[PDB]
RNA sequence: UUUUGUAUAAUGGGUCAGCGACUUAUAUUCUGUAGCAAGGUUAACCGAAUAGGGGAGCCGAAGGGAAACCGAGUCUUAACU
RNA sequence: GUUUAUUAAAAACACAGCACUGUGCAAACACGAAAGUGGACGUAUACGGUGUGACGCCUGCCCGGUGCCGGGAGGUUAAU
RNA sequence: UGAACUCGCUGUGAAGAUGCAGUGUACCCGCGGCAAGACGGAAAGACCCCGUGAACCUUUACUAUAGCUUGACACUGAACA
RNA sequence: CUUUAAUGUUUGAUGUUCUAACGUUGACCCGUAAUCCGGGUUGCGGACAGUGUCUGGUGGGUAGUUUGACUGGGGCGGUCUCCUCCUAAAGAGUAACGGAGGAGCACGAAGGUUGGCUAAUCCUGGUCGGACAUCAGGAGGUUAGUGCAAUGGCAUAAGCCAGCUUGACUGCGAGCGUGACGGCGCGAGCAGGUGCGAAAGCAGGUCAUAGUGAUCCGGUGGUUCUGAAUGGAAGGGCCAUC
């Protein structure tokens, strides 16, 4: 319960997402991480996204 | 609608043109197969041109080998 | 008359060289997020059905 | 009655025991706590796991200043 | 007969004679056996008919892949020591 | 008075009486895919349904719940 | 009504014995009585349980549906306000 | 654009009147020396009523059904999956309505890494300040701590602070463990592309062990893989995911 889930989106690429759980009563704001796109083949920042 | 033509019964219809209505006639594949193809197998002696049908590397190197050419 | 196949069966195998048959492997449809990616790479390619479970598969789905 | 309630059995303990010889990959030691240390050619995994990292004979050892049991392997 | 177990005081049978229970058809796999063999085989049907025609078809001789597709390889993968 | 023919005759059912309630006549209700019958060739002092059970003394309080009756602005809402 | 050449006892054994062990007693065969036993006869226990068995019955169990009821369209029209 | 006046213009719920459909289990005449029925005259309702198709509500009136198992007989009660210890007989495994306890998550810092630190509890002294807040030393030494139960672990710390970060990464995976299977788990190394450190090296979540459910069905993103005459599409499939 209460962690819901949450859909990591590519800014420079195609559609291709992670998806991860986020508490979203104790951090407001969004996670903007950088991970690797396997469709470019590149580290690209993560922005998040709701499903 | 497509068939594996076994390399084996290529030369056993009419001296060397095997297209695909020719091929059907012997009874090598059946009615309703409007694409077939060739591939390697076994064995040829006479030279044999296909064409109108689709062939395989490994058979193209043996039928240009026996001395027909395809197409 | 002739042996009916379980469809169900048919769809979910495939007959193989040797004799023994293809499936998916299970719990790759959902909630996948949860499930480490380890998993879900290992649950990709298609498996063998082991031998123990494999005389039921023959007699559901005789005709190939 | 508050009680009969018990969890499904790990299968823990040694698997590969001394002298034996094992294959690069195989698990020697499947315990909770490193109970055993990683010696010459053994690793530890996630799980704290013994698994052989090269060819050869399974040695158990006792070393070091506080005195604990090391796996170790030699081709 | 059923049972862990029956002389059991558990079941069944008064006796005799007669009848009374794993069959048949079609598919399928496996073993044997006979034929012929990169071939094997015909169904319906026509037939001076349990001959001979009729190979429509089936099965096999190559698989891999969800599939397009490629094919002694191919799938996975951007690509496989 | 009636009742379990064939193990129960009773305190059970019925009963006259009482109350509620429905029914304005092509009545309500019932049987019947319908036509049509009973109700009744009766007409609210009549008919159906429910409960109670001669007679005498009486029958108190609760409308929150469940049903029923009435009200109709608002919220909600099907087909179209 | 399995067949009987169909005794008592204490013990044993499927755990209450005409049949087993040990022992005690008893000439063969009726007839009239009694009814303790032959777990006597009668009814594949009705009690209890079991079956993903059956029926009827109940309800604010689920699902439907006859009837009852609401509306839209039809049979269905003309004027005005 | 707001706000509204007159006219034309397009329709809408109502009410009153009408008669011609419809009704008439009203009266009379005829088929007919027939309470049926039909027809004709004439009253009374009247576009209501009724009947059909669709449609919401109600509906044990009537049907079809379901209503679990374990159980020291059944019912009542309790339990039913996962994790830890014991039972468990020094490998693994091992039952009972045996004995005790927990879980249905948490966290973008509580993950990663690089550099540095080491606890509990007492004792004595010291402002407000006390047995206990903060400070100083000494004794003790891991009796602590480890996001949450218990077990096994941890100083090379897996414990505790600080800086830069996102390896809680994609494709794989020799070889093992573990299950009847479904599955579940460990995993060196290889390819790409990262971060951390001066580099050797480390990182595929968290000290480990619980935090979870198969299939079908359907949704949401991406992929000319298919795509029924052909070209597209819908629908499938594949990959990501609810
Ligand atoms: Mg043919
Ligand atoms: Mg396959
Ligand atoms: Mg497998
Ligand atoms: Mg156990
Ligand atoms: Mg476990
Ligand atoms: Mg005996
Ligand atoms: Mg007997
Ligand atoms: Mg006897
Ligand atoms: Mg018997
Ligand atoms: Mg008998
Ligand atoms: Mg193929
Ligand atoms: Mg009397
Ligand atoms: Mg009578
Ligand atoms: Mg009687
Ligand atoms: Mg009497
Ligand atoms: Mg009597
Ligand atoms: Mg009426
Ligand atoms: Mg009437
Ligand atoms: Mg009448
Ligand atoms: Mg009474
Ligand atoms: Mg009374
Ligand atoms: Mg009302
Ligand atoms: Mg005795
Ligand atoms: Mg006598
Ligand atoms: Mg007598
Ligand atoms: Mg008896
Ligand atoms: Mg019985
Ligand atoms: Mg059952
Ligand atoms: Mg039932
Ligand atoms: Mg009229
Ligand atoms: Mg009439
Ligand atoms: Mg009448
Ligand atoms: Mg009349
Ligand atoms: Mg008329
Ligand atoms: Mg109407
Ligand atoms: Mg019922
Ligand atoms: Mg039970
Ligand atoms: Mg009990
Ligand atoms: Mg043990
Ligand atoms: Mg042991
Ligand atoms: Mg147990
Ligand atoms: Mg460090
Ligand atoms: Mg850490
Ligand atoms: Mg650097
Ligand atoms: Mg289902
Ligand atoms: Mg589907
Ligand atoms: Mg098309
Ligand atoms: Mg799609």
């Amino acid at each position: 319960g209460i962690r819901e889930k949450i859909k990591l989106v590519s800014s420079a690429g195609t559609g291709h997402f992670y998806t991860t759980t986020k508490n979203k009563r104790t951090k407001p704001e969004k996670l903007e991480l950088k991970k690797f796109d396997p469709v470019v083949r590149q580290h690209v920042i993560y922005k998040e996204a709701k499903i | 609608i497509t068939a594996e033509i076994r390399l084996s019964d290529l030369a056993k219809v009419e001296g060397g043109v095997v297209d695909l209505n020719t091929l059907k006639a012997a009874n090598i594949i059946g009615i309703q197969i409007e694409f077939a193809k060739v591939i390697l197998a076994g064995e040829v002696t006479t030279p044999v041109t296909v064409r109108g049908l689709r062939v395989t590397k490994g058979a193209r190197a043996a039928i240009e080998a026996a001395g027909g050419k395809i197409e | 008359p002739k042996i009916k196949t379980v469809r169900g069966a048919a769809k979910r195998f495939k007959k193989t060289g040797k004799g023994g048959f293809k499936h998916k492997h299970a719990n790759l449809r959902h909630i996948l997020t949860k499930k480490a990616t380890k998993r879900k790479r290992h649950l990709r390619p298609k498996a063998m059905v082991s031998k123990g479970d494999l005389g039921l598969v023959i007699a559901c789905l005789p005709y190939a | 009655t508050r009680n009969g309630r018990d969890s499904e059995a790990k299968r823990l303990g040694v698997k590969r025991f001394g002298g034996e010889s094992v294959l690069a990959g195989s698990i020697i030691v499947r315990q909770r706590g490193t109970k055993f240390h990683a010696g010459a050619n053994v690793g530890c995994g996630r799980d704290h796991t013994l698994f052989a990292k090269a060819d050869g004979k399974v040695k158990f050892e006792v070393k070091g200043p506080k005195n604990r049991k090391f796996i170790s392997i030699e081709a």
